[PDB]
């Protein structure tokens, strides 16, 4: 369920840096 | 508004 | 040369024409000649009356509604120069909405040396651009001539072609002339102030505009700096003394200009400095006996009382009863409307008072870009108030950027209060030092400094922000910085990021599309401490932008407001495979030629290398082996749910060789060597990359055929035949070995001698079956025989008749 | 056993230790991240007591498993409740699975099946899932070790029951026992019994409804039944609770507090139905529901796109509002489909700091608001350093009322002080507000609050220009006139850039000073916007701020309409042509009708004589602060001379009036001729002759079969110098005009021979005339071209030609 | 007999004292 | 001055005649 | 920008 | 002057209704 946020607008970089710590 | 599989890999290279 | 004419002060004229005849053996003017209101005149009136004897206009030449004046060309031929001294408006002539002018035909004016020139609504004058004003004027960005008949119609400018000189003003040469009878003298570049002659040599360094004889002081018309008897020299001897930077008198002049003043009815003419001046300055006294300005034993000022005041600096002519003030007793408003900048000369014309007993006030001002130019401001004592009690006043200042800098240039207020009101280019720290400065912290109250307006246009900010980690790929580049804090950490409201696209390096400073970032979160630790950043998205290959940073705060009401910023910093970007070269034009201008053309593609993505191009001898289909075209019918050819499941998921994380050429920079190509009339599919690419790899593009595919050959379908060598038992002609004759693709088709043309034209085609498999073709049961005689060919692009031609005779069997 | 909900599984297996208690699942079951798994940890490891799972089955990255016969023997039901982009089962990325092993699957009734990218898959061909599936249409099984087929799926039937006819095997020791028989979907037993039909799959006794190993429909206290009974409602489409274990959910989740609706306990109402909360009911609203919805923690602070679209569907609101919006990409028309559903508001709302904003007309239907949640000093709207803001809202339209609080207007600079006093008039709050709530000087000091209405004097038209003309207007310090500014925007209703030169006074006895322009290049028929208003120099005293004038919605006039687009044809019969076209682009008004007209063509006269047995026989195939300061230097210099002089002492074809249709069938015609086609449009044809100018096209109709056949006897000569003339009948009627004939002829044991005969030649020779025969028994046939095409033969003719000599 | 100004200021100053 | 009492107010005519001296 | 006959029937139409 | 000056340009009403006494 990403796609109602980073494509109709861009998400920040600390939501999406708590997505690189949860896949690595 | 970046919509995918080039989010996959700005995902990745964000944290490579 | 002699000056014939005595010393004629300055005169205004009013009503009549009749006040002119006191103008009459003139040649100097110390002062300036103001012509204002002419009325009851004619045209006639000007033509019987002209002075030819006046030379020197000091000031200003002042021009308002003569009635009926046509040209200036018949009324003063001879003048030369003006000095300006003192001006009008900083404009030293103007000739202001005007009755009857058409030409101006000043054809003597060489040089104006302080000022401009401001001519408006002559609204029947032609002749204005040709003129050029800077050969005779300095600063031309200050003039404003506008609304005219050369700008509000199209009236003739003619001009003695047959001979003016033409120079070039912004791209094309027009002729520089003043009438259609004059043509403008134009000094060469060597005699630039020295002056020109009739012949165009130069004169003496010291003569001004005109010389009768070259390298002569006692030969000038007029004088560059100083004039005594005769002659243009570049200062006094003893015993004279200089009078209104142009003469050399005596003590004879300048002591009786004093007792026409004191013992009589003012301008008091001392001396200092061997110079004949109205006053004598700040520490310096007049004494009893001698007339000099001898140095005092006080401070000794000028304490210059203003009429009602206040005085209303409005230009130059408002700023020259300044000069030579140390203490100014009321207020001084400054209000310059703008367009014009005025900071070189009023650091010449102010600057050197010290104390200001009333108040002060900037007010409405435009093009006032500093308060630098008060050089020596120290005290703001306030004896008598802005109302409400006040004393510094700021509004609506548009380009006003530094008050001062603080190096000695200290700002002692002693009573009132500040205001700052809509000043986009001055932020809140030059406020501050006021009141640094000032000692002027605890003296005002709420709204006596405005916050929201003062100060948005313009980085102010004064900290500095870093980059801390720029790393960069194809359109994403991940830019981090580190975190600025406020001392009070809830203060950061956050920042925005300003990028620009630049193809050179200088980019000017605070087009930029704006993104909000959003502050982070901290521990409070100095050990992760939480590197914001934001990265851009989507954008072009081989592109440098460049990209600064700058901070938001929350607004405190009582302090500084608060703030850093970034440098630029420029980051160029990489490419890829580039796009499609469009538009692929086959043309087979010959039989073995194939011309292709084509363009550069819609992304370049980098400095392209080469193109490749790919050809290919294409194989004809096998139906056309087995198509029976004598069956008649003969028309032949002439020629989101796979996205949606991923990130769902995502978000639970919580040779064969055929021939090339590569195609270096060149966007047409010829293909030599092939086979005629034959099927080839042709491929091209765009490589921006290839010997560190082959970056190549993707692919688009032209079918295409040649031009047919003549004789590859023409029939060449023995055509022969058997006569069997029972008359039966079985012909044997043999292909070309080459065709055009292949034939299709054979037909014959058998004739008798003196019958008519019978048919019979011969296809493919009726040729390889008979070995040839059969003609069976025949009507005997002479005969005459015929074949032509028919390929897939059309017609071979005939053979000759073949003459044979088969058997009768009657005779 | 005992009901578990559902849950997701991440790294260990501590999570399938308690999914080992666990027997019936009450939600969806997730596999993700087994990457320390085991050989080891899987060949110990047995869960038989699991039956149930309502909405789905995810799989993912899973080491060391190699089957699931001997960790998940006894599943049946997957539900789809919970449908998830139509796929009930997802399995993703399985290596070292070697086989399915779900052995004992009956059961989707609603869902499909999703299978990729697991490498080393093997035993899907023996599977049918028809049996199991309701419709296998839709399921997606790709990218395994089955679908490049090496695989040795054994059966124990080399037993099972075959339905390719290939025996069917889930694994290598069970077979598929699901039942195809009378039994049906309820399913058999292992004896072969038939079970009840509110059983599912499998019984633990034959015909049982207490004792079926899975439901069929619902489930109620130890029985498997069809529906619910009152009061007990249907809970999930699977069991049965009532108005206690449903209220008990309504207040756990007091999370989509659970409603009821067609005897369902349900989590949420749908669009045409609202709670109510006195009977716990979904309401039969169907249309304008009052949507009322609680807030978290009394405020939402809303300052984007995305955090705006949160509210899309809320309309009254059950806290306070903070809007923080400064920039974006093409506002308020989806900001207005946002935000205009609002109705009341319980808190405050507060517009703070805002930039980009130039209207508060996105907000349609606000007109009753609360305040009750507050700002600390009492206030409800709170308006503060919002920039751009030219009107709040229309009113001619809008009614607003404040029920409590106070308002705040500090920093808002371009809206005016006479819409603060419609606010304090029509909102309710003239008496409630205290000294300086309202910034005076902050707001209004730049903006055009005008104080006077501008008259329309003169107005003509015409279809593409209108001459407006209006009254002489001044500031009484006349100077400081610039000129006009005048808005034009194309205005299809009433739901609501040229500078203008100044006139010249001088005086007025009695003078035509009044200005204007005439604008040139407007589109036909078309209602505009224009207003006019004045600009004028912010000048050093109390401000004249200028005027302005009204909207006015004056509308162009017709005169022609233009080409009607795109005239195209195909045929569909000999006698029929549909036309086909497009509108014009200046329509012009309201249409009346198309004019067409249709022409026959005559042929082409050079086409008579064309001999095409010659050879070449080829057919056709038939910025503003600059020059506000700049005049004021020019008013200021003039002062300063003022006060330095001046000193104290016809064709008819066939045609047709196409009314309210696009198209027209044109009949009544020929086959196959060319034909002359005119098309034009009229929106005023009885009050004269408004008709369009012509668009042009030609076409032809199709051909017919036997106009190119050959009717008519085949009739030979014999001479006596041994020539044969062939007469015929032509057919008279043609597809369009004959061009040529062609003679294959042959004798009895001899080959067929061609012959040419053109028109001329059949005009030369009345007929065809053959010489110079061997002698024999001919056979001739005639086929013959026309601009059409080829039309077909006739019959062989036999006749003995002489031989003279017996 | 307004605010008077401009050129017919001097227009005005004519027409008072022709 | 002139425009500061007349041009900025409404003037009279008696005015208009005091500051006559100035032209004639 | 007119130009053409469209100036001679805006000089038609300007001061009827 | 009317066809060379305001097609490059931009003519507005005073120039016609003073040019349409040419016409007159």
């Amino acid at each position: 369920g990403i796609v109602e946020q980073c494509c109709t607008s861009i998400c920040s970089l600390y939501q999406l840096e708590n997505y690189c710590h949860s896949l690595q | 508004h970046l919509c995918g599989s080039e989010l996959v890999e700005a995902l990745y290279l964000v944290c490579l | 040369h002699l000056y014939p004419g005595e010393v004629c002060p300055g005169m205004d004229i009013r009503n009549n024409l009749t006040r002119l005849h006191e103008l009459e053996n003139c040649s100097v003017i110390e002062g300036h000649l103001q012509i204002l209101l002419m009325f009851k005149t004619r045209p006639e009136d000007f033509r019987d009356l002209s002075f030819p004897k006046l030379i020197m206009i000091t000031d200003y030449l002042l021009l308002f509604r003569v009635y009926g004046l046509e040209s200036l060309k018949d009324l003063f031929p001879n003048l030369t120069v003006i000095r300006g001294s003192r001006l009008f408006f900083n404009y030293a002539l103007v000739i202001f909405e005007m009755v009857h002018l058409k030409e101006l035909g000043l054809y003597n004016l060489m040089n104006i040396t302080r000022g401009s020139v401001r001519i408006e609504k002559n609204n029947e004058l032609c002749y204005l651009a040709t003129i050029d004003w800077s050969r005779i004027l300095d600063s031309v960005e200050d003039n404003y001539i506008v609304l005219n008949k050369d700008d509000n119609e199209e009236c003739g400018d003619i001009c003695p072609g047959t001979n003016c000189p033409a120079t070039v003003i912004n791209g094309q040469f027009v002729e520089r002339c003043w009438t259609h009878s004059h043509c403008q003298k134009v000094c060469p570049t060597i005699c630039k102030s020295h002056g020109c002659t009739a012949e165009g040599l130069c004169c003496h360094s010291e003569c001004l505009g005109n010389c009768s004889q070259p390298d002569d002081p006692t030969k000038c018309v007029a004088c560059r700096n100083f004039y005594l008897d005769g002659r243009c020299v570049e200062t006094c001897p003893p015993p004279y003394y200089h009078f209104q930077d142009w003469r050399c008198v005596n003590f004879s002049f300048c002591q009786d200009l004093h007792h026409k003043c004191k013992n009589s009815r003012c301008h008091q003419y001392v001396i200092h400095n061997n110079k004949c001046i109205p006053e004598c300055p700040s520490g310096y006294t007049m004494n009893s006996s001698n007339l000099l300005c001898t140095p005092c034993l006080g401070p000794c000022p000028k304490v210059c009382h203003l009429l009602e005041g206040e005085k209303t600096i409005d230009s130059v002519t408002s700023a020259q009863e300044l000069r030579g003030c140390t203490v100014i007793n009321g207020s001084l408003i400054i209000n310059i409307r703008g367009g014009n900048n005025l900071a070189a000369e009023l650091e010449a014309n102010l600057g050197l008072i010290e104390e200001i007993s009333g108040y002060l006030k900037i007010r409405r001002s435009y093009a006032l870009v500093s308060l630098s130019f008060f050089r020596k401001l120290r005290l703001i004592r306030g004896e008598t108030l802005e109302i409400g009690n006040y004393s510094f006043y700021a509004l609506d200042n548009q380009n006003l950027r530094q008050l001062w800098d603080w190096s000695k240039h200290n700002l002692t207020i002693t009573q009132g209060k500040l205001f700052f009101h809509y000043n986009p280019k001055l932020c809140l720290s030059e406020i501050h030092k006021m009141e640094e400065v000032s000692g002027t912290k605890g003296r005002q109250e709420r709204n006596d400094i405005a916050l929201k307006t003062n100060g948005d246009q313009a980085s102010c900010e004064n900290e500095l922000l870093k980059f801390s980690y720029i790393r960069t790929s194809f359109d994403k580049i991940l830019l981090r910085w580190e975190p600025y804090w406020p001392p009070d950490f809830r203060d950061l409201l956050g920042f925005m990021l300003f990028y620009k696209e630049a193809p050179y390096q200088n980019v000017t400073e605070f087009s930029w599309t704006v993104v909000d970032i959003d502050p982070p979160l901290r521990s409070n630790d100095p050990k992760s401490q939480n590197h914001p950043g934001w990265l851009m998205r989507g954008l072009k290959p081989w592109t440098q932008y460049a990209i600064f940073v700058k901070t938001l705060v929350t607004f405190s009401d009582e302090r500084r407001t608060y703030g850093a910023k970034s440098d630029i910093i420029y980051v160029q970007t990489d490419a890829t495979n580039p796009s499609v070269p469009l538009d692929p034009i086959s043309v087979s201008n010959s039989s073995s030629q194939i011309i292709l053309k084509w363009k550069p593609p819609s992304d370049p993505n980098g400095n392209i290398t080469h193109y490749l191009v790919f050809w290919e001898r294409q194989a004809e289909d096998s139906e056309l082996f087995e198509l029976d075209y004598c069956l008649k019918g003969l028309k032949l050819p002439s020629r989101l749910e796979e996205s949606s499941f991923r990130k769902t998921f995502e978000d639970y994380l919580h040779e064969e060789h055929r021939p090339f050429e590569k195609v270096v920079n060149k966007e047409s190509l010829v293909i030599s060597g092939l086979r005629h009339f034959t099927g080839y599919r042709i491929e091209l690419q765009a490589c921006n990359q290839d010997t560190p790899e082959e970056r190549c593009s993707v692919a688009a595919y032209v079918s295409a055929r040649t031009m047919p050959e003549a004789k590859a379908d023409d029939i060449v060598g023995p055509v022969t035949h058997e006569i069997f038992e029972n008359n039966v002609v079985h012909l044997m004759w043999q292909e070309p070995k080459e065709p055009n693709g292949l034939i299709v088709l054979y037909e014959v043309s058998y004739r008798r001698y003196g019958d008519e034209e019978l048919h019979l085609c011969v296809s493919r498999k009726h040729f390889a079956l008979e070995r040839g073709c059969r003609l069976r049961g025949l009507s005997p005689g002479n005969y005459s025989v015929r074949i032509r060919a028919t390929s897939l692009a059309g017609n071979g031609s005939w053979t000759e008749p073949t003459y044979f005779y088969v058997t009768d069997y009657l005779d």
